[PDB]
RNA sequence: UUGGCACCUCGAUGUCGGCUCAUCGCAUCCUGGGGCUGUAGUCGGUCCCAAGGGUUGGGCUGUUCGCCCAUUAAAGCGGUACGCGAGCUGGGUUCAGAACGUCGUGAGACAGUUCGGUCCCUAUCCGUCGUGGGCGUAGGAAAUUUGAGAGGAGCUGUCCUUAGUACGAGAGGACCGGGAUGGACAUACCUCUGGUGUACCAGUUGUCGUGCCAACGGCAUAGCUGGGUAGCUAUGUGUGGACGGGAUAAGUGCUGAAAGCAUCUAAGCAUGAAGCCCCCCUCAAGAUGAGAUUUCCCAACUUCGGUUAUAAGAUCCCUCAAAGAUGAUGAGGUUAAUAGGUUCGAGGUGGAAGCAUGGUGACAUGUGGAGCUGACGAAUACUAAUCGAUCGAAGACUUAAU
């Protein structure tokens, strides 16, 4: 494992309610933002293209492209400001890094559902 | 890991042709730092024999180098199949340990540390 | 990570399609500038009939970066492209339109009016 | 470059105090009692650990 | 005033109230006993002596610092206490609040205190004046000759020597630092670690020691 | 600076500019403290104190300059062989080629131009940066230390509030005080974001092997390509220059005579700068003035001079890494987890082989988050740290006190 005093302390930060993801699988993230007094949250919607990392220090990456521009959200995976994740679709993809999406668009950049 | 004065390629190289040679002759002379690295090399090639799948003689075969030995039967074995036989067989019920090393003092054209790694 | 000599698509309708940064503004020495960050621009590339022209210089703000911002909860977002908006002295943008999605730290900067035409704010 | 002066036979010697070999690390071999490198085998008769190897 | 010894673990993240990540670093400060008490009278200053980390009795051919040798067992005897791997003094703390052979426990610093962390930073070995003293390289092309060196080391005649503090290749790190201003994040008593908010000097396994903030 | 002089150097003192690294002066560019003002405020002008720190990137030109673009609190001026070529460059200039203009009958020539054109050196001494050994420090040791000294750090912007208040016709708009958040710089560190990651995983081309198939190995930059652990890292993450004290500068005074007045000065007494001495950080008793505290060790011989191996302790040698050029430092050396192995994990990769099933086939699916896996966590004496050896006290004298 790794050192266990790392993982006794920061035990309590780690959150159960997340759900089981993929790289390429697509991703509703709902995020609670505020904007100036106001609290909200906005879905972030995207294919999980890295996930790395372990325990409290795990992170994941999720990519969409918004008005023809491509724009990458990367989250602490037990980050409280995730209310919650869900998984719309599920990807077929044959490896763990899908970097070279980050080049493709539109047809090309399609991934097959499970 | 140990360079041992030698690129990548060369250093793969020689460890294979030293752990085929200690397990076909069961004791080899060489320098104590070339002793050092192949005791790693050897003894997870006998683990591999152990475990006796063909995953696991596929997995050796790719370090073993092709070498043929001949018994005293005259029946030609080779070194994977000594390794997945005889040697599997001694240290089924030994846990880590298959090899020691015995310094033998420095050697006269270098001064280079001559030792004996040894099975057992 | 936007610094001197770096080329950036302009997110307007203010007429400049492309600008060549001249400067990063905010201190002596300063190297690099970020989303939100103002700096000085010559454009190089216009639409043509648009009401900025080729080889003015302007100010604008930095809206997306391919380098991305960090937020203080430890999450990040990063853009496929560095893009500007031409601005006028009060922040406000010279077009009447954004182009592309902005981050939010354009609220921090009180750069209101961007913020509010763009389609999405990230 | 090179020496502005030459190096006077005191300067040298001065210089030569640490340029020395030290005893080889030896004790006396158990089995046979000729003196050998510890953590080494014994040349003389082949023994280490009280064993011939 | 409160002082405590500690080895670093690592480092690892913790999620603020607000939801910030909060980069810290794990101390573990188990078996920290006051071995002696300094005084104005005695010694000509007053300090609490602590002993971290217990280590194994005096044995008659112990070959290793594992092992207390006998006058380190007889000072440690004194407090009635076990021979301790490092010996630190910290004179910031009231003497009064302590006693020989106390104790000193992890929950002494409460979270939101800010304290200085000083330790060992790690060695780097020889390096050269870019890495060691942040020098700019020489062109790299242009018929360059000159890369990694550390440029001009005096003026001519006037000086005819190379001024003292002149900054030149040695050996790098492994040298005491004390980072200032940083926070306890968290205390587990049950498991002995502070949490401090950032990051400390010192390889994993190197001794932390942690004090109230000097500047407030 | 341009010169004058021709005193060291012609058995050689390399010359412009740039690059690297600075270092010093103050006639101060910015920031700090003041006086006067033709000082309303906001801004300025001028002079005094002040060298602590700071004093940006581009276009043109070999350029130094200088002009220009865009900044900045500011874009200071000088010395250091117009600092620095056994540190770098070599564009200019200052060889041999060639050409233009020009001059010369000509060979040729030109602080006129043009194009091209070999920058050597293994550091002896001092100096400097690191890192060991010896001896000393009146017994021999293990730890913890005091700090005489020494080094480091020292910079600033914008915004909000006080306050649209003071001031002002209006325009505009303070001080003092209280907050917030930056630039530049320094330092520690890898949790995060990235980089690298030649004994990690996977895909793939040509060719040659392992008899063939399948599966693998060699070579092709690591063949190439997609990822990537530890470590090392910046562009990444924390932290810092805080708050203060003492004495001062230019100043500003109080009391006060010489000099019945007056007067900051003579006696006396205050106040007063980013500066000085501290406060903060680091080194530090070879501080030969060698300091302090705690603990450990303490016997026999003897020619009575002293010796001796042993004590505490520390090494040799060996397994090593958080350490490292080597020394050194630190973790260990069987009454042992120091390393390797082994077993179980983390992280990484992304679905092994084999077999089965579907497809004419290339392939796909299942078994099965499979298999594999350097450095990271844990456990386990299986292997190696064997057996040994070496060094290392017995405490001088004088005086005073007890
Ligand atoms: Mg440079
Ligand atoms: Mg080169
Ligand atoms: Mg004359
Ligand atoms: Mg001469
Ligand atoms: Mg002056
Ligand atoms: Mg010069
Ligand atoms: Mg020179
Ligand atoms: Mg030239
Ligand atoms: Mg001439
Ligand atoms: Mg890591
Ligand atoms: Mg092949
Ligand atoms: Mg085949
Ligand atoms: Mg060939
Ligand atoms: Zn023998």
């Amino acid at each position: 494992t790794n050192h266990k005093l790392i993982e006794a302390v920061t035990k309590s930060q780690l959150r159960t309610d997340l759900p089981s993801f993929r790289p390429g699988d697509t991703l509703r993230v709902h995020v609670r933002i505020i904007e100036g007094t106001r609290e909200r949250i906005q879905v972030f919607e995207g294919v999980v293209i890295k996930r790395r990392g372990g325990g409290v220090s795990e992170t994941f990456t999720v990519r969409k492209i918004s008005s023809g521009v491509g724009v990458e959200r990367t989250f602490p995976l037990h980050t409280p400001k995730i209310e919650k994740i869900e998984v719309k679709r599920r990807g077929k993809v044959r490896r763990a890094k899908l970097y070279y999406l980050r080049s493709l668009r539109g047809k090309a950049a399609r991934i097959q559902e499970i | 890991y140990r360079k041992l004065g030698r690129t990548s390629d060369q250093r793969k190289a020689m460890l294979r042709d030293l752990a085929t040679s200690l397990i076909i002759s069961e004791r080899i002379e060489t320098t104590e730092a070339r002793a050092k690295e192949v005791r790693s090399v050897v003894e997870k090639l006998i683990t591999l024999g152990k475990k006796g799948d063909l995953a696991s003689r596929r997995n050796a075969a790719k370090t073993l180098r092709n070498v043929e030995i001949l018994n005293e039967d005259e029946t030609t074995q080779t070194a994977l199949q000594k390794l997945f036989g005889e040697i599997a067989e001694r240290y089924t019920e030994r846990q880590g340990g298959y090899t020691r090393i015995l310094k033998q003092g420095p050697r006269r054209g270098d001064g280079a540390e001559s030792v004996i790694i040894e099975l057992v | 990570m936007i610094q001197q000599e770096t080329r950036l698509k302009v997110a307007d309708n203010s007429g400049a399609r492309e600008v060549l940064t001249i400067k990063v503004l905010g201190g002596s020495g300063r190297k690099t500038a970020n989303i939100g960050d103002v700096i000085v621009c010559t454009v190089k590339n216009a639409t043509p009939g648009g009401v900025v022209k080729k080889g003015d210089v302007v100010k604008a703000v930095i809206v997306r970066t391919k380098s991305g911002v960090r937020r203080n909860d430890g999450s990040y977002i990063k853009f496929d492209e560095n893009a500007c908006v031409i601005i006028r002295d009060d922040k406000g943008p010279r077009g009447t339109r954004i182009f592309g999605p902005v981050a939010r730290e354009l609220r921090e900067g009180n750069f209101m009016k961007i913020v509010s035409l763009a389609p999405e704010v990230l | 470059a090179v020496p502005k002066r030459r190096t006077s036979k005191t300067r040298k010697n001065k210089r030569r105090t640490h340029f020395k070999i030290s005893v080889p690390g030896m004790t006396e071999c158990p089995n046979c009692g000729e003196y050998k490198l510890s953590h080494r085998v014994c040349k003389n008769c082949g023994s280490y650990n009280g064993e011939e190897v | 005033t409160k002082g405590i010894l500690g080895r670093k673990i690592g480092m690892t993240q913790v999620f603020g109230e607000n939801g910030e990540l909060i980069p810290v670093t794990v101390v573990e400060a188990k078996e920290n006993v006051v071995l002696q008490k300094k005084t104005v009278e005695v010694d000509g200053y007053n300090a609490i002596q602590v002993g971290f980390e217990d280590k194994k009795a005096y044995k008659k051919d112990a070959k290793s610092n594992k092992y207390a040798n006998k006058p380190a067992e007889g000072h440690a005897k004194k407090a009635d206490a076990a021979p301790k791997r490092f010996i630190r003094e910290f004179r910031n703390v009231d003497v009064d609040a302590y006693e020989v052979g106390q104790e000193v426990s992890v929950d002494t610093f409460v979270a939101g205190d800010v304290i200085d962390v000083t330790g060992v930073s790690k060695g780097k070995g020889f390096q050269g004046a870019i890495k060691r003293h942040g020098q700019s390289r020489g062109p790299m092309s242009h018929g360059s000759h000159f890369h990694r060196a550390p440029g001009s080391v005096g003026m001519a005649s006037d000086a005819s020597r190379v001024f003292k503090g002149q900054k030149m290749p040695g050996r790098m790190g492994g040298n005491t630092v004390t980072v200032q201003n940083l926070e306890v994040v968290q205390v587990d008593t049950e498991n002995k670690v502070i949490l401090v908010k950032g990051n400390v000097p010192g390889p994993k396994k190197g001794l932390v020691e942690i004090r109230t903030s000097i500047k407030k």
